[PDB]
């Protein structure tokens, strides 16, 4: 008929990550509500990295989304910088700082 | 000697006697149940 | 000055029992098997003589090494046997029947019965509405056997407290009970219960005492005293009472002049140049404060509002800076893209846009500096009225949060009238039921052949003839409000009467004493045994005052 | 006296184990305050661990494997 | 509602706040109940002129609405 | 059949910033984000499972992993639109 997609209101899929979380050996046996969860939680993870991207790209006054516009949303954010501390980025580049006493 | 038999089953195996009665007569109109006297839910908001 | 609640006090007189003297083995016996009380006695007298709660303590001595057992009011003397006492009930049902075989022999004994082979005498027992074959079964069979009591008769206490009070037995009228673990609603023909048209919720005492106990919990997570149950239930029993309008008494519920009478509050029981120059500007200040200390605190008084503006300024910046999703974020990130994008004054511009989170903690800690300044050269020359959640918790009154004794406070005010109002709401406790109103109104209005817009004359007596019975009417209140409710929904002109007894929780056994006293009507509800050893445990004593079959 | 269960002897001690010499008459308040938040981390984790485990007591066995999983490993006390 | 008996007049008032809570956001307006009875009775004096009579009787379009 | 999001990724964009465009480096840099908050999440909602003798993976343990990941403000979001999306799913009726 229709997928379980549609039936949650989610764009992400969820068959999919159910299939992915089957033979991912995490667990012999996984609950109906596990795939849902984690395709709302993917689902509002990436819709926000998306509005910051898209700010980005726009401040940049460019129709694009460019790598630089990702580090930059990544970087000015304070808690996605938190979650995202760890990893390097390709071809992002680095924030603009200097320290008060080089200015003379 | 008897099981514990707390309150949450003797529901279950009473409505369940009462189907299985319910589908023999089946194959009949209750009186005064324990789930007939229950009240409904309202109509105004 | 606030009240202070405790547990109960504990009962000093032990328990006493009747002499076997005045024992005869051809009387009744009336036993009232509730959920919160036991009440028994004999037929020959007109109020039972022992009533106690239904509890049982299994209580082990360190040193005799003996299990003991005390049952009722024996419970009542220490604190510790208090605390440990369990009723054979769990919920509206009976799970565990050695409790109430040990309890049964307990009120056999002191009712100074000598028995033989059993108890002679039959017995009158209570019963809930529509009660699971299981539990007819098994009072059968614990009867039956181990006690070999002649007869046996089951009702509704409901309607052997209308019968108390009707002792006619062919009266018509309406029969409203509140109960300790549900509510019920049972119309009355010609004397004998219309089962099939009876309605309950489920919602009691307890659960009201629960209710109470969970908003407590949740409006003061703080508190560190543990209170018990039967202190809720003090504050349930003393300050809670049936609002004439719940739809109009919580708009002015928390008004300021409302909360001077209906507020209750409850305690817990517990146990060189710059240093020359520096003085000859305070010398000057001095000098211009005794020669003008009116125009020197005007201006003293307008730079602290000019610094308390600042302040206000400076705190609704950095309140404006949290929000990511604000036009000030936005311009930041304008900013700094602007610097990531695409001179002295360029260079300064980047340097004054870097985070300054303990810069403005600091400008701030100046800043009160400055007021406080400006406050003493004031002096030298956030109102909790308007808060609605300072009313809720702390009252009228101002809150000191280092008195100990303030620390332990409870107020009451919203939960005077939202605890009894469940019963005419049920939606409010979580059950998806109508309430009491609504109940009656679709039994008298659209039953018993009653179009809505004309009542017949069945309806008509049953309106003129309606009980308040159960030990949950000593609510005050309640009878105002069930009128009020009655003559909104009826037509103009019905006569409407409402009786409710002194003591609305022993008219049940006074229905047992008057339908023993009654020889006539008696012996259609007694069970012989030759009737249970012919017709067996499943058998259904069809009478006026008691239950009827599941089916037709 | 809240935070001040812990003190100078104590603190004195703890830089002495880190092998200092001279220490600073204030170097108090950010100690305090890194010790705080280094606890609310922890018992946080903790906290988490037991409420998911239906205990309402928090255990050892959970702070080592809220240790473990913040990279500051313990052994010893289970694991 | 309210309904005149010798003229036949209705007029809606409005809702009543029993149904306030059907939905969050409603176009109608909630009025509570009326304390009074349903049925009232009143006795009036009505005076009029000639002219008021004259000028009822001369409309030259027609009969307006109320 | 090489696997990937491009497509949902792609719509989701398309419902808040319709005149903008995706590269492909950055379209690889969300494929491997997704793919690894998946992978953590994953695991660590298996650690919590065979923390408590329990064989099966449900909604509450990838609720409490969740709430050990991410911070805070994400983690109360984050849990908020999965309890809605549990409701929407489970009262299909």
């Amino acid at each position: 008929s229709q997928s379980r997609s549609a039936k949650a209101g989610l764009t992400f899929p969820v068959g999919r990550v159910h299939r992915l979380l089957r033979r991912g050996n995490y667990a012999q046996r996984i609950g109906s509500g596990a795939p849902v969860y984690l395709t709302a939680v993917l689902e509002y993870l990436a819709a926000e990295i998306l509005e910051l991207a898209g700010n980005a790209a726009r401040d940049n006054k460019k129709t694009r989304i460019i790598p630089r516009h990702l580090q930059l949303a990544i970087r000015n954010d304070d808690e996605l910088n938190k979650l995202l501390g760890n990893v390097t980025i390709a071809q992002g580049g680095v924030l603009p700082n200097i320290h008060q006493n080089l200015l003379p | 000697t008897r099981r514990h038999k707390s309150a949450r089953q003797l529901i279950s195996d009473e409505n369940k006697r009462i189907n299985a009665l319910l589908t023999k007569a089946n194959k009949l109109v209750p009186k005064a149940t324990y789930f007939s006297v229950e009240a409904p839910p309202s109509i105004r908001p | 000055k606030a009240v202070v609640i405790d547990d109960p006090p504990l009962r000093q007189t032990p328990e006493p029992f009747d002499e076997q003297s005045a024992y005869n083995p051809q009387s009744p016996i009336a036993i009232d098997f509730g959920s919160s009380k036991l009440r028994a006695g004999f037929v020959n007298h007109a109020t039972p003589t022992h009533i106690f709660p239904n509890a049982l303590t299994k209580f082990r001595d360190r040193k005799l090494n003996k299990n003991f057992t005390f049952v009722g009011n024996d419970t009542l003397l220490d604190q510790a046997v208090r605390s440990q006492s369990r009723s054979p009930f769990d919920g509206p049902f009976v799970t565990n029947w050695n409790l109430t075989e040990e309890i049964l022999d307990y009120t056999f004994h002191h009712l100074g019965v000598v028995p033989d082979n059993g108890i002679p005498n039959p017995i009158l027992l209570t019963e809930r509405l529509a009660t699971v074959q299981s539990q007819r079964t098994n009072w059968y069979q614990i009867l039956f056997e181990t006690y070999n009591v002649p007869g046996v008769t089951f009702g509704i206490d409901s309607l052997f407290s209308f019968y108390n009070y009707n002792p006619s037995g062919n009266k018509t009228g309406l029969v409203i009970s509140c109960g300790h673990e549900d509510t019920n609603v049972i119309p009355v023909v010609d004397g004998a219960g219309i089962l099939t048209d009876a309605k309950r919720i489920n919602w009691g005492g307890h659960q009201a005492v629960d209710y109470l106990n969970d908003l407590m919990a949740l409006k003061y997570p703080y508190f560190p005293t543990k209170m018990s149950y039967l202190q809720y239930e003090t504050m349930y029993k003393d300050y809670c009472y049936v609002s004439r309008n719940y739809d109009e008494d919580i708009e002015k519920i928390l008004t300021l002049e409302n909360l001077d009478t209906n507020d209750v509050v409850v305690e817990a029981p517990f146990t060189e140049r710059v240093a020359k120059e520096e003085e000859e500007k305070k010398l000057k200040e001095q000098q211009w404060r005794e020669t003008d200390l009116n125009g020197w605190i005007k201006d003293k008084r307008l730079k602290l509002n000019k610094l308390i503006k600042r302040r206000k300024e400076k705190l609704k910046l950095r309140d404006e800076m949290k929000d990511r999703k604000s036009q000030v974020s936005q311009n930041r990130m304008k900013n700094l893209a602007s610097l990531a994008e695409d001179n002295d004054e360029d260079w300064l511009i980047y340097t004054d846009i870097t985070q300054n989170p303990e810069a403005f903690e600091e400008a701030l800690e100046y800043e009160y500096k400055d007021i406080v300044e400006l406050e003493r050269l004031l002096l030298e020359h956030y109102d909790w009225r308007n808060s609605i959640l300072h009313l809720f918790l702390r009252g009228p009154r101002p809150h000191d949060s280092e008195n100990i004794h303030e620390q332990h406070q409870m107020h009451l005010n919203v939960e005077r009238i939202r605890v009894p109002e469940v019963i005419f709401q049920p939606t409010m406790g979580g059950q998806d039921q109508a309430g009491i109103c609504e109940l009656s109104e679709t039994i008298l209005l659209k039953k018993f052949g009653s179009q809505p817009g004309k009542l017949s004359q069945t309806s008509i007596d049953m309106v003129n003839n309606v009980l308040i019975t159960g030990g949950n009417a000593k609510v005050p209140g309640l009878k105002e409000r069930i009128v009020k409710e009655f003559t909104g929904f009826l037509p103009t002109g019905t006569n409407i009467t409402v009786n409710m007894s002194s003591d609305p929780s022993l008219d049940a056994w006074k229905g047992m004493a008057a339908l023993a006293r009654n020889e006539e009507q008696y012996r259609k509800t007694v069970i012989s045994k030759k009737e249970y050893e012919e017709y067996g445990p499943e058998y259904i004593k069809e009478h006026k005052l008691g239950n009827t079959k599941y089916f037709e | 006296d809240n935070i001040q269960g812990i003190t100078k002897p104590a603190i004195r001690r703890l830089a002495r184990r880190g092998g200092v010499k001279r220490i600073s008459g204030l170097i108090y308040e950010e100690t305090r305050g890194v010790l705080k938040v280094f606890l609310e981390n922890v018992i946080r984790d903790a906290v988490t661990y037991t409420e998911h485990a239906k205990r309402k007591t928090v255990t050892a066995m959970d702070v080592v494997y809220a240790l473990k999983r913040q990279g500051r490993t313990l052994y010893g006390f289970g694991g | 509602i309210y309904i005149e008996a010798n003229t036949g007049a209705v007029k809606r008032v409005g809702r009543s706040d029993a149904y306030a809570t059907e939905f969050d956001l409603e176009t109608e307006e909630y009025v509570p109940l009326p304390k009074g009875e349903v049925h009232k009775k009143k006795e009036i004096v009505q005076d009029v002129t000639l002219h008021d009579l004259d000028v009822a009787n001369a409309r030259p379009q027609g009969g307006q609405d109320v | 059949r090489k696997e990937t999001y491009s497509s949902y990724i792609y719509k989701v964009l398309k419902q808040t910033h319709p005149d903008t465009g995706i590269s492909q480096k950055s379209m690889s840099i969300l494929n491997s984000f997704v793919n690894d908050i998946f992978e953590r999440i994953a695991t660590e909602a298996s650690k919590l499972a065979a923390y408590n003798k329990k064989s099966t993976i449900s909604a509450r343990e990838i609720q409490t992993a969740v709430r050990l990941i991410l911070p805070g403000e994400l983690a109360k979001h984050a849990v908020s639109e999965g309890t809605r999306a549990v409701t929407k799913y489970s009262s299909s009726t």
